[PDB]
């Protein structure tokens, strides 16, 4: 694979390591752990 | 001389579904797969 740039504040196609969407990215307040690499909203969607 | 109370329901909240976003969502061949079928999203948003 590629990598390129992040862009935030734009609705844009993502990739995140197979994952892929189609939003906008936003800088998050949320606290993961160290055993964490993503969260879920109640209908089992990635939200962070 | 005695006072009281009764209370009576009359209307109710009004909502609106989309078909795409929530069967398919983000997803451009799901839509493309729906297209497919028929004009059920006509008869919901009738109704609605």
């Amino acid at each position: 694979k590629k990598s390129t740039n992040l862009v935030k504040n734009k609705c844009v196609n993502f990739n995140f390591n197979g994952l892929k969407g189609t939003g906008v990215l936003t800088e998050s307040n949320k606290k993961f752990l160290p055993f964490q690499q993503f969260g879920r909203d109640i209908a089992d969607t990635t939200d962070a | 001389i005695s006072v009281t109370t009764e209370i009576l329901p009359v209307s109710m909240t009004k909502t609106s579904v989309d078909c795409t976003m929530y069967i398919c969502g983000d997803s451009t061949e799901c839509s493309n797969l729906l297209l497919q079928y028929g004009s059920f999203c006509t008869q919901l948003k009738r109704a609605l």
